[PDB]
């Protein structure tokens, strides 16, 4: 529990790791890997309202949790080159399991006002859709 | 008997789902008619038309007025004033109004049917409660699937003041009765609440047969390659 | 984790208290729910007062909770305390079963009632006190003894004639303004922590075991809370009194194993890890001064102490002042390059981030001297002034704007390495530091030496470029105090070489410094420089 | 009598109980709440009036009520009740009760697959 | 990037890292190596040539590279990078970094928490 490898929020998973080294018998140590999953028991499959029942199957692949794609800088000889860090994040299309506390989610519903119908917008997480 | 002048907030259904926004200012106690023409301190088109008066206990006249176009002053925080000149008083009477502050936003809950109604297999009922909001104007509408039900299918009570735990807040309820076959086919119904304090003026909650008293919790978690060179 | 406040708070019964908690000012946090709650045993963390209108039953009439959004703080008041109110508590945001909280400990003690046989003297450590005892003239020629009690025994270790205790060494003097009257006193400077308690004091002794009770209380100072974030700056304000206005003054940091560790002195000391990012200002008339520390990292969190003592360290018997610091680390201050490289003859360009809400400010560019204590000589301002010895090789540019300005420094030499500071004029001040290193190599753009001029005909000056710059724009300019502005008689002849410029007339009116540049529209790049004469 | 919503128990303040009565022909009714055996005073809850419900068969009426009790008393296992009085009931009163059980589900199936 | 073999770590002398790049249509590629953020000199690693692989319909190529480092700073926790440059990649470069924590662990702790409260993931 010391160094954070990933803290992902679309799937809400967190993975840390730590080397704890014995001094006697220097040929064998132990390397620890901790995983924490939080399962939402009341979310839908797609995130809109009328979609489908409760999501009842939750699938986590380690190679898609730890995936890192925002570019980086490498200095080769005397040059700064921009490199990518992953093979697989072609643009979204990822299915998220939870909401994210700093992004806000809306829906569109038709209602009537005597004559014709409008295109009323509706907040789904009200703490984060405040316009300011 | 003696006259008394009152002022009236714009209707909630016209500010949220509408275009126009009329204020209105009435005065009771008028004898037959008068030459009262009202005064309004922002006067950009003060089409203050009155029309035919209404009759009261034992026969009396009460005349009012309107003023159009009140979205941006009312929401930006302007102020308004209404006053008229009339015989049966010493001084002409005045009134003022302002959009309220120190508000709270409602907490919406949608409750599943009771377990006893499900066995009889005629109809079920779904309860929609909104709680803890500071001005006392709300709107309740229902949907089935994604299509809005007409107003005559359900029943909504009025907003009332609940016992005090600090600041003064309000509440409301509503019920809808739907066929007990559609509850087991797997349709969804959802409740919408519109209020001044919410961010985008509406919010919603949804319920169907699986979410809400399920008697069954099934969950599968699959973690694929835990020893898997994570980078 | 990003939430912070006072760890310990104390009061006595019947009094008020006023607690303050801190959160990052993002839009989700200003609009979410705030709570104050009592962490009891058996699991739960029951709420006492909340931001959404909820007041409990036990807190009825005594409390409220106001939220200040532009501060990023929210304050909680509790009137009329008790001894059922002792326990651990929590600030927070959102839902209690998550962890967006911070623990607070509240301790409250009993006051004295129907025991008014006391005489108190309030003091903070490092100042003077008096302990007055009744001088009786019916013991005219008798010793004015004052014991100390360890347990119940008044121990004969202080006389009032020139005998003092072997632990109270060098600092007991007393004054004579009675001598016929009841008036003597004992004045102590530099109060310790071990100089506390009641003492068996009297003046003259009839032998029948006579007593007197009079205490002192000396108090340790309470730290002002400072809330900072990653890659920002802090300022302390040491404001001791004029009693120690000419002593050496210091500033350290309390650590784990009872070891204060020096950060600065006024006798010229510095940590190794604070090179290039610290200042210490010369004091005013009354003895207060400022300390700036910029570029704050994760491990700067902890209690800090400023004081005054004759050798420049923390020793007992010296007046102190305190602060407690928190580094947020969920910051919105943008990242920047910490080191930028160049070669001898080349240029550099720096990105300098400020706040968008302070865009009508005035911008400055320092150079950290590090000689005396720390000092910024200003090099260039946003209003049109530059230093003398940096003429022809420095300018400040407002582009790209909207979060960031840039500064160009060319004609480098190997002594131009150092640490450099940038600072705005607004209310919130991030101070950002970048290190210029010098490594060896060759300049990309290529210009001749120092170009003369003929009297009565034209000049032309070339300027190459390599082939990675083939997609970047090219320009020339003439440098003055406000910056340098592009010229329209350039041609950019070749597809991958030889940007040039001519001057149609040799008179003295433009006998200045010129540059040759590269930019991707907004962001700027490398340049070189040559000076023109007229013979 | 309906159990409290599970979104409410996460804030540790007060839980909300809801009583509904539906489908009675003369529109006059009474509503009283309890805790154990102690009848609560009337200044502690809120009941609405008796509107008319929209069917096509006959004319019928409905009414609601809410009561907010403390969270510490809810987690201990205290029970609460709702009583309704009507002209057309045979023994003039009917009662329903609740506690912290009876919203809990009957079985939970979890499976974790390390493959 | 492939982590070192287990049997080569039991002797405490030197360990091998392997970089494998695959499925590219022209016959030109680059491979460099880095320690920490410092590029190692070119005479410390061996790189083979680019050859074409068996046909799954259309023709593609492959290349490999190895680097031997000391078994002290692997176990201490330094980081090593393999960089590859080719014409079809969008930013013309891609990188993979590995260290001892991002490999096969010996112990694994799994904690699954079911949350009836909310679906917001604080
Ligand atoms: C999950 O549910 C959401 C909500 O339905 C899906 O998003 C929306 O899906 C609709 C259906 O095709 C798209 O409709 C389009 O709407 C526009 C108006 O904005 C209209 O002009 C078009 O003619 C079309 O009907 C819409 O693009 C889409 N996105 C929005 C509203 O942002 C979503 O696709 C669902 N995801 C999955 C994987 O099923
Ligand atoms: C930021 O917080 C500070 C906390 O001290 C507020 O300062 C005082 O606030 C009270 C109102 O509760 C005023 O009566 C005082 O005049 C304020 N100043 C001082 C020096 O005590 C401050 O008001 C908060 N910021 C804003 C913009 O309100
Ligand atoms: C509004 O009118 C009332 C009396 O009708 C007066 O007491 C109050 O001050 C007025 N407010 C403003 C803002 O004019
Ligand atoms: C209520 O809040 C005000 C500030 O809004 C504060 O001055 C006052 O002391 C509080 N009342 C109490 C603690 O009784």
């Amino acid at each position: 529990e010391r160094i954070v490898l990933v803290d992902n929020k679309c799937k809400c998973a967190r993975i840390t790791s730590r080397i704890i080294r014995s001094s006697e018998d220097p040929n064998e140590d132990i390397v620890e890997r901790n995983i924490r999953i939080i399962v939402p028991l009341n979310n839908r499959e797609n995130i809109s309202d009328p979609t489908s029942p409760l999501r009842t199957r939750f699938v986590y692949h380690l190679s898609d949790l730890c995936k890192k794609c925002d570019p980086t800088e490498v200095e080769l000889d005397n040059q700064i080159v921009t490199a990518t860090q992953s093979n697989i994040c072609d643009e979204a299309t990822e299915t998220c399991y939870t909401y994210d506390r700093n992004k806000c989610y809306t829906a569109v519903v038709p209602l009537v006002y005597g004559g014709e119908t409008k295109m009323v917008e509706t907040a789904l997480t009200p703490d984060a859709c405040y316009p300011d | 008997c003696h006259p008394r002048l009152s002022l009236h907030r714009p209707a909630l259904e016209d500010l949220l789902l509408g275009s126009e926004a009329n204020l209105t200012c009435t005065l009771t106690g008028l004898r037959d008619a008068s030459g009262a023409t009202f005064t309004w301190t922002p006067s950009s088109g003060k089409s203050a038309v009155q029309g035919p008066p209404e009759r009261d206990l034992c026969g009396c006249y009460s005349v009012s007025s309107v003023l159009p176009g009140c979205a941006q002053p009312w929401n930006h925080g302007e102020t308004f004033t209404c006053t008229a000149a009339h015989p049966e008083l010493k001084t002409p009477l005045t009134a003022n109004i302002t959009k309220s502050g120190n508000t709270f936003r409602p907490e919406v809950h949608l409750l599943p049917p009771p377990s006893e109604e499900l066995a009889l297999n005629e109809l079920v009922t779904l309860t929609c409660l909104a709680r803890g909001f500071s001005p006392k104007d709300v709107l309740v509408r229902w949907l089935q699937g994604s299509q809005e039900l007409p107003r005559e299918k359900y029943l909504t009570w009025a907003s009332r003041q609940e016992p005090s735990q600090g600041t003064t807040t309000y509440a409301v309820t509503s019920i809808l009765r739907v066929a007990a076959e559609d509850w087991k086919k797997g349709e969804t119904f959802s409740c919408m609440v519109g209020h001044e304090a919410l961010p985008l003026a509406f919010t919603q909650k949804t319920i169907d047969r699986l979410a809400g008293k399920p008697t069954h919790i099934n969950v599968s978690v699959v973690m694929a390659e835990a020893d898997g060179t994570c980078y | 984790s990003p939430i912070f406040g006072p760890e310990e708070v104390n009061s006595v019964e019947g009094n008020s208290v006023s607690i303050t908690c801190y959160y990052p000012p993002t839009s989700v946090n200003r609009h979410t729910r705030k709570y104050w709650c009592r962490q009891g045993a058996r699991g739960g963390c029951i709420t006492l007062i909340s931001s959404e209108g909820y007041v409990s039953s036990k807190y009825a009439g005594r409390a409220n909770l106001t939220n200040f959004p532009e501060n990023g703080t929210f304050v909680v008041n509790i009137a009329q305390l008790s001894q059922d109110d002792s326990g651990r508590y929590k600030c927070g945001l959102g839902i209690n079963s998550r962890g967006l909280s911070f623990d607070v400990s509240l301790e409250v003690s009993q006051g004295p009632g129907l025991l008014n046989d006391t005489k108190v003297y309030t003091v903070d450590l490092g100042r003077t006190v008096t302990i007055n005892c009744p001088f009786k003239t019916e013991n005219a020629q008798k010793r004015k003894s004052l014991y100390k009690q360890i347990g119940l025994y008044p121990v004969l270790v202080i006389d009032s004639s020139g005998y003092v205790n072997p632990n109270y060494t060098g600092r007991i003097r007393l004054d004579i303004q009675g001598t016929g009257q009841l008036l003597f006193s004992v004045v102590i400077n530099q109060l310790r922590l071990s100089d506390a308690g009641q003492y068996l004091c009297q003046a003259g002794d009839d032998s029948n075991s006579n007593k007197k009770n009079a205490d002192l209380q000396v108090l340790k100072p309470e730290p002002e809370l400072v809330y900072e974030d990653l890659r920002g700056s802090v300022t302390f304000h040491c404001a001791l009194g004029p009693e120690v206005a000419n002593v050496a003054k210091f500033l350290c940091r309390q650590s784990s194993g009872e070891n204060c560790d020096v950060v600065v002195n006024t006798l010229g000391k510095r940590a190794p890890a604070f090179e290039g990012r610290i200042l210490l200002n010369p004091q005013d008339k009354d003895g207060s001064f400022s300390v700036v520390i910029t570029g704050l990292r994760k491990e700067d969190a902890g209690r800090y102490l400023c004081g005054a003592h004759s050798d420049g360290q923390l020793q007992e018997g010296s007046p102190i002042q305190a602060w407690q610091l928190f580094v947020n680390e969920e910051s919105t201050i943008p990242r920047s390059p910490t080191v930028v490289k160049g070669v001898a003859g080349g240029s550099v360009a720096v990105l300098c981030p400020y706040n968008r809400k302070e865009s009508k400010s005035i911008k400055y560019w320092c150079l950290w001297e590090g000689a005396q204590n720390g000092r910024c000589p200003l090099l260039v301002d946003s209003e049109g002034w530059v230093k003398a010895q940096y003429e022809g090789r420095l300018s400040l540019l407002e582009e790209p704007g909207n979060g960031t300005f840039t500064v160009i420094l060319n004609q480098l030499t190997s002594r131009d390495a150092g640490f450099y500071w940038c600072l705005t004029n607004g209310d919130t001040l991030w101070r950002t530091t970048v290190e210029i290193k010098i490594i060896e190599g060759e300049p990309n753009l290529k210009v001749p030496g120092n170009v003369t001029a003929v009297l009565g005909e034209t000049l032309k000056v070339p300027c190459h470029f390599p082939c990675k710059f083939s997609s970047y724009e090219k320009y020339w300019c003439k440098w003055n105090n406000t910056g340098c502005q592009a010229l329209p008689f350039v041609n950019c002849d070749e597809n991958s070489r030889l940007v040039s410029l001519t001057l149609n007339l040799v008179t003295r009116a433009d006998e200045g410094w010129y540059w040759c540049g590269v930019k991707q529209g907004h962001f700027y790049g490398e340049t070189a420089a040559v000076y023109v004469a007229v013979e």
